[PDB]
C-alpha cells in the first residue's frame, strides 16, 4: 500500500483540471 | 400598470381568486421587466408567507415556481436572500408533505386523480431545483441544505421508487451529485440509509444496461471520494472507483464521429459530457489514493488498473476525432482533460531507479501511445488556438515526465513547443510558458538524440542569458530542469553538449543574476515561489562546484 511519491508532489496538484 | 393589480388578488381573502392570481404571476414572473416590478411590489415576500402555506394544492404549486422561475432567471446571489428568508424551512415542511403523499397508503399515491398527480410532481419539480440551486450558492447554504434529513429522504425516496416523471428523476439525481460532491455527512447519509437503500439501488443501476447508468456514476463517485472508499481502504463489498469505469468507458464507446443530434436525444448532455468529466475527477482523486495509501498485476491497484487498460484508450480515440463540429470540439476537449489528469497523477510516482517497477511497465507502453495518437497528430496542425495549445502541453508535459527521452522523437517535438513557447509570448506556476520549459526539458534527458538534447539545453540557457525579461516562475522550472539533466558525468551530453558548448560559464555568470531575482519575490505575497527559487539558487551553487570540479 505503499508507493513512493514523487518529491514535491503538491506542486503537481494545479495542473488537475477542476469540474 | 398590468401586474398592478394581479398581485392584490393573490393577498385577496377569496381563495378561488388568490389562487388564480397565482397562476398568472407564475407566468408573468418569467417576461423579464415584469419581474423588477413585481419582486419590488412584495411577491417573495407574499409567496413565502401566504401562498405556499395556502389550503389549495393549485396555489402552492403556482407558489413554488413563482419562486422556482425568480431563482432561475434571477442572479445567484439571489438565492442567499432566498437562504436569509427561511426559504429552507418553507422547502423542507413542504418536501415532508410530497413524502407523505407519497408514501402514504391511505389516500395513497398511485391512487390519486390524473391532475392531483400531476401536481405532486410540479412541486417536487420546483422543491428539486430550488434545492439544487441554493446548494450551489455557498458552503453554508450547501452545508444546511445537506444537514435537512427531510430533503435528503426525499431524494432517497425518488431515486429509489423509479416512479417519478424522468425529468423530476434526473433532476433529482442532479441536486443528490451536487449535494454529495465532497460532503461527508451525506455521503455516510447515503451508505447508512436502510429505509430505502438508495445506495444500492445505486450501484446496482451504475453497473447495469439501464441508459442512467453514468448518472448513478456521477453521485457514486462523489460518495466514494468523500468516505474515502479507495483501493488501499474499500468500501462495502470492495467498492471504490474501480467499478465505475467500465460502465463510464462503455459511454464513450457509443459515441462515433457524424451524429451529433437528433429528433429526439434525451443523452447528449448526460451520456457522454458526464462520464468524461466523471472519469477525469477520477483521475484526479486517485491522488488522495497514494497519500492515504502512504500514511497506512496492477491487482491491489484496481483503480488505476482499469484507469490504465479500459479508460485511456477510449479517451485516445475520443481526442483523435474531428471536430467537425463545435460539439465534438468539447468532446475532444473533456477528454483531453481526462487523460491529462490521469497521466499527471501517474506522473507524481516516483520511478527513479526501480522505484514503482509494476505500474512503470503498465503505463510505459501507454504513456508512448497517448504520446504518437494524441499529442502529435494535434500538434502536427499548428493552427490556431491558445486554449487548447495549453491543453495539449499540459498533457505531453505530463507524459514525458514519465518517458524522459525515452519519449519518442518523431516530429521533432521539442521544436514545436520551443516555438509555442516564444510565440505564446505576447499563479505563478499555472503559465503555459512553465509548460513548454518542462516538456521540452524533461524529453531532453539522456538517452536522447545527442542533437535534440543540445537544441533543447541551448533554449533552457539562452533562457539565462537573456533572463532580463523572463518570469520567475519560468527561471525556477528552467534551472531544474537543467539540473536534471546534466548531473551525470556518464551521460554523453554531459560532455558531447554542456562541455563542448561551455554551458559552465553561462551559469556561473547568472549565479549573481539569480540571487537578485531571488531576493525580488516576496516571501510574504507569495511563499511558494519564493522558497522554490531559494532551492533553486542553492542547487544551482552547488551544482556550479561539481562540475567545476571535472573536466
Amino acid at each position: 500500500a505503499f508507493h513512493k511519491l514523487v518529491k514535491n508532489s503538491a506542486y503537481y496538484s494545479r495542473f488537475q483540471t477542476k469540474f | 400598470d398590468k401586474i398592478l393589480p394581479v398581485l392584490k388578488d393573490l393577498k385577496s381573502p377569496d381563495a378561488k381568486s388568490r389562487t388564480t392570481a397565482a397562476g398568472a404571476i407564475a407566468n408573468i414572473v418569467q417576461d423579464a421587466k415584469c419581474r423588477k416590478l413585481l419582486l419590488r411590489e412584495q411577491v417573495v415576500h407574499i409567496v413565502l408567507t401566504e401562498t405556499l402555506t395556502d389550503n389549495n394544492i393549485d396555489s402552492r404549486a403556482a407558489g413554488w415556481e413563482i419562486l422556482k422561475v425568480l431563482a432561475q432567471e434571477e442572479e445567484a446571489d439571489f438565492c442567499v436572500h432566498l437562504y436569509r428568508l427561511d426559504v429552507l424551512t418553507a422547502i423542507e415542511h413542504a418536501a415532508k408533505a410530497v413524502l407523505e403523499t407519497l408514501t402514504t397508503s391511505e389516500p395513497p399515491f398511485s391512487k390519486l386523480l390524473k391532475a392531483q398527480q400531476r401536481l405532486v410532481w410540479d412541486i417536487t419539480g420546483s422543491l428539486l431545483v430550488l434545492i439544487g440551486l441554493l446548494a450551489l450558492a455557498r458552503d453554508e447554504i450547501h452545508e444546511a441544505v445537506a444537514t435537512k434529513q427531510t430533503i435528503l429522504r426525499l431524494l432517497f425516496r425518488l431515486i429509489s421508487a423509479d416512479i417519478a416523471p424522468q425529468d423530476i428523476y434526473e433532476e433529482a439525481i442532479s441536486c443528490l451529485t451536487t449535494l454529495s460532491e465532497d460532503n461527508l455527512k451525506v455521503g455516510q447519509a447515503i451508505t447508512d440509509d436502510q429505509e430505502t437503500h438508495v445506495y444500492d439501488v445505486l450501484l446496482k443501476l451504475a453497473t447495469g444496461t439501464d441508459p442512467r447508468a453514468v448518472m448513478a456514476c456521477g453521485v457514486l463517485h462523489n460518495v466514494f471520494t468523500s468516505l474515502q472508499w479507495m483501493d488501499h481502504s474499500p468500501g462495502k463489498d470492495g467498492a471504490c472507483d474501480a467499478i465505475l469505469i467500465p460502465t463510464l468507458t462503455r459511454a464513450l464507446e457509443h459515441v462515433v464521429p457524424g451524429g451529433a443530434k437528433f429528433n429526439g436525444d434525451a443523452r447528449y448532455a448526460n451520456i457522454t459530457l458526464l462520464a468524461l468529466v466523471t472519469l477525469a475527477s477520477i483521475g484526479t482523486d486517485f491522488q488522495e489514493t497514494l497519500v492515504k495509501g502512504n500514511q497506512g498485476d496492477l491487482e491491489d491497484l484496481p483503480t488505476l488498473r482499469e484507469l490504465i487498460q479500459t479508460a485511456v484508450p477510449q479517451l485516445i480515440r475520443l481526442s483523435n476525432l474531428p471536430i467537425d463540429s463545435d460539439e465534438s470540439l468539447t468532446i475532444q476537449s473533456h477528454a483531453l482533460s481526462a487523460l491529462n489528469n490521469i497521466s499527471w497523477t501517474i506522473s507524481c510516482l516516483e520511478f527513479a531507479n526501480g522505484e514503482n517497477a509494476n505500474i512503470h511497465n503498465a503505463w510505459y507502453p501507454t504513456a508512448k501511445k497517448i504520446w504518437r495518437k494524441t499529442i502529435l497528430p494535434i500538434l502536427e496542425a499548428d493552427s490556431a488556438d491558445l486554449k487548447l495549445a495549453t491543453q495539449v502541453t499540459s498533457l505531453a508535459w505530463a507524459v514525458a515526465r514519465v518517458l524522459h527521452g525515452e519519449t519518442p522523437t518523431d516530429g521533432n517535438p521539442h521544436r514545436k513547443f520551443i516555438s509555442l513557447y516564444h510565440s505564446s509570448k505576447q499563479d505563478p506556476f499555472q503559465g503555459l510558458g512553465v509548460k513548454c520549459i518542462g516538456v521540452v526539458g524533461s524529453l531532453a534527458h539522456d538517452p536522447a538524440p545527442i542533437e535534440v538534447n543540445r537544441e533543447v539545453g541551448v533554449f533552457l540557457v539562452t533562457l539565462l542569458r537573456q533572463s532580463n525579461n523572463v518570469p520567475p516562475a519560468e527561471i525556477v522550472e528552467a534551472l531544474n530542469q537543467l539540473f536534471d539533466i546534466y548531473g551525470d558525468e556518464e551521460l554523453a551530453c554531459d560532455k558531447e553538449v554542456f562541455w563542448k558548448d561551455g554551458f559552465l560559464k553561462h551559469l556561473e555568470e547568472f549565479l549573481p543574476k539569480m540571487r537578485t531575482l531571488t531576493k525580488g519575490i516576496d516571501k510574504r505575497t507569495q511563499p511558494e515561489l519564493r522558497t522554490r527559487a531559494d532551492e533553486a539558487l542553492l542547487n544551482l551553487g552547488r551544482f556550479v562546484q561539481y562540475k567545476k570540479k571535472h573536466a
